[PDB]
């Protein structure tokens, strides 16, 4: 009948709201490990001075 | 517990020497008479609050048999409503499984597949199609179930708590099994309190017979009563003879003017 | 605990305003709330039950003894029995058409 | 016709998980920028 | 299996000395708990007891309060809802020490600044109202020594 058909279309719309939030939630990883870059750049210019001393 | 048959009661007649227990023989009238009614009073109220518990349980029984009996209306709700259309394994969706007469049945349906919100009608299907258990299933939303089972018992209707595959037969038969054992264990306790009460309340009842013979007596003949307390067993045929033999001869103490005391247990 | 003395009943109609006639419990004045948290069984809703019973048996309750009729306590029997705290202690009152059950007694279930 | 309500009920509860989608995609996003400043400050302090 | 002691002469003497003891105390708390166990039997017949008593007062109790409802020709329910205000009956919890046990057991209390009953203003059935609500006092101080004994 047509209840197969609405819980499919509720179904297949969580089914992308859990991919969004995890794709979401992967760029938030990936936000914070180029956010660390930046940081290591500040560590590698401390290295340095830390050389040169 | 004793039979009936064998309780003393008329041999204890035959006597009716008053105990201790009963009243305390150094008792005030008036306090010993407070006392032993008010214990037999508190008797036979655990004997009517026993018999209350009695009957409650042989109803909780006998609503039990009606659910076993198949009557779709308080049949097991697995066979009342039909899993493919009642609504399951779904968050956004529920059923009404709503039992019913053919037309309230007919009228509750079409509610369902009407005022419910995301009624859905072509899931409306009934598994169950007698006169009085005309009973259908239906898949409305979550959210709209209570909704629907709130028109369904205006449209008399009285839904049910339907699962498929679940273990509601289990739980109706121990509940079933449960009650029985309750009823028969109520029924055991009300027995042996009645048969406890049809002795503790009769001589209760004997002590406060005696206790008014005996103010009757000193209310009459004065203080010393030296009245001859006598019981007398007529025989069922000439009990009307015997109370008029009895009334003619109280004539000399001259209701009559002797005290007369007339028991029929 | 001295905060302790207060009585709670959830039992049906009929009970509750039995208790209440005893004079169980109080109308709290800053809470606007009353221990004679009365609840049909078949009003209501088994959810609602239950938050009751969790509300009157937690969140720091004055309540000292848990008043529910063996009828509503069948319900939320679940957490009756999850009700394994010595205190507040809870008995299963029998109801009108409703006897009380030994074998629904939560606590007695221990022995 | 009731495969046309089925229908339309359908696409009313597909609707409804697609505003979830957007909120759970709008909230993580919300921590990503708060991801962006914590752990990568405590890492400077580590590095420091 | 065995402890990491370093043997010594004293250290065999401390651990036979421990062995005495944790044999004491073991005998000694069997005993308590037969003790213990022998009165918990005990409760747990008073319990029964109580129950079956609870099952007749509970009964009679309603039927008085059905009786009185009758007589005054409605429910009394709203009238008691709303003398709500204060707490005529409280429980005051008493740490009576029992065997060895400091077990918690109750202990009715009333006060009379919530005297005022439901049957005020009804109208009909006072003194059936009035025998109702003794009859559930004395149910409640039934149901407080009950839960004094499940505590």
């Amino acid at each position: 009948n047509g209840i197969a058909t609405l819980l499919q279309a509720e179904k297949e719309a969580h089914e992308i709201v859990s991919k969004a939030r995890k794709y979401r939630q992967d760029k938030l990883k990936q936000a914070k490990t180029d956010a660390a870059k930046e940081i290591d750049s500040y560590k590698i210019q401390k290295d340095k001075e830390l050389k040169e001393f | 517990t004793l039979p009936i048959n064998n309780m003393p009661v008329p041999e204890y007649l035959e006597n009716f020497q008053w105990q201790t227990r009963k009243f305390k023989l150094d008792k005030s009238i008036k306090d010993l008479i407070t006392l032993i009614s008010n214990e037999s009073s508190q008797l036979d109220a655990d004997v009517r609050a026993t018999y209350a518990n009695y009957n409650s349980a042989k109803t909780n029984l006998a609503a039990a048999e009606r659910k076993k009996t198949g009557d779709l209306s308080v049949r097991s709700l697995h066979d009342i409503v039909k899993p493919e259309d009642f609504v399951l394994n779904s968050e956004h969706l529920t059923t009404v499984l709503v039992a019913v007469p053919k037309s309230l049945k007919s009228d509750f349906e079409k509610s369902y597949e009407t005022l419910s919100k995301n009624v859905v009608p072509a899931s409306a299907s009934v598994i169950a199609e007698d006169a009085e258990y005309v009973l259908f299933n239906v898949h409305l939303f979550k959210k709209n179930v209570q909704e629907f089972t709130t028109a369904a018992r205006e449209k008399k209707f009285i839904p049910r708590e339907f699962n498929y595959s679940e273990e509601l037969i289990d739980q109706l038969k121990k509940e079933h099994d449960s009650a029985a054992s309750l009823e028969q264990s109520l029924r055991v306790q009300l027995v042996r309190l009645a048969k406890t009460a049809y002795v503790d309340v009769f001589i209760n009842w004997f002590h406060i017979k005696a206790l008014r013979v005996y103010v009757e007596s000193v209310l009459r003949y004065g203080l010393p009563p030296h009245f001859n307390i006598k019981i007398i067993a007529v025989p069922p045929k000439n009990l009307s003879k015997c109370k008029s033999e009895l009334i003619d001869a109280f004539g000399f103490l001259g209701y009559e003017p002797f005290v007369m005391y007339i028991i029929n247990l | 605990a001295e905060k302790r003395t207060l009585i709670a009943v959830i039992a049906d109609e009929d009970t509750t305003t039995g208790l209440l006639l005893a004079g169980i419990g109080q109308i709290t004045p800053e809470t606007q709330e009353k221990n004679f948290f009365v609840y049909q069984e078949g009003k209501t809703t088994k959810e609602e039950i239950t938050d009751k019973f969790n509300h009157f048996t937690e969140e720091r309750d004055d309540i000292a003894i848990l008043l529910i009729n063996q009828h509503i306590a069948e319900n939320i029997r679940a957490r009756v029995d999850s009700f394994t705290n010595a205190f507040p202690a809870i008995l299963e009152i029998p109801s009108k058409d409703h006897p009380y059950d030994p074998e629904k007694d939560s606590v007695l279930k221990r022995v | 016709q009731v495969n046309d309500e089925l229908n339309k009920m359908q696409a009313f509860i597909r609707k409804e998980a697609e505003e979830k989608a957007k909120e759970i995609q709008l909230k993580a996003d919300q921590e990503y920028e708060i991801e962006k400043t914590n752990i990568v400050r405590n890492e400077t302090n580590n590095i420091d | 299996n065995r402890e990491q002691v370093f043997p010594t002469r004293m250290t065999l003497g401390l651990m036979k000395t421990k062995l005495k003891g944790a044999n004491q105390g073991y005998s000694l708390l069997k005993r308590k708990s037969e003790a213990l166990t022998k009165r918990f039997r005990d409760i747990t017949k008073r319990i029964d007891d109580a129950k079956q008593k609870m099952g007749r007062v509970m009964q009679t109790a309603a039927f008085s309060l059905a009786e009185v409802s009758y007589a005054t020709g409605e429910n009394i329910g709203y009238q008691v809802q709303e003398s709500v205000s204060t707490a005529r009956f409280k429980v005051r919890a008493r740490q009576e020490n029992v065997s060895g046990v400091y077990l918690s057991q109750f202990e009715s209390y009333i006060d009379p600044e919530i005297n005022d009953f439901r049957l005020t203003g009804l109208g009909r059935g006072g003194q059936q109202v009035q025998r109702a609500k003794e009859i559930y006092s004395r149910a409640v101080e039934t149901l407080v020594e009950l839960a004094s004994l499940q505590t």
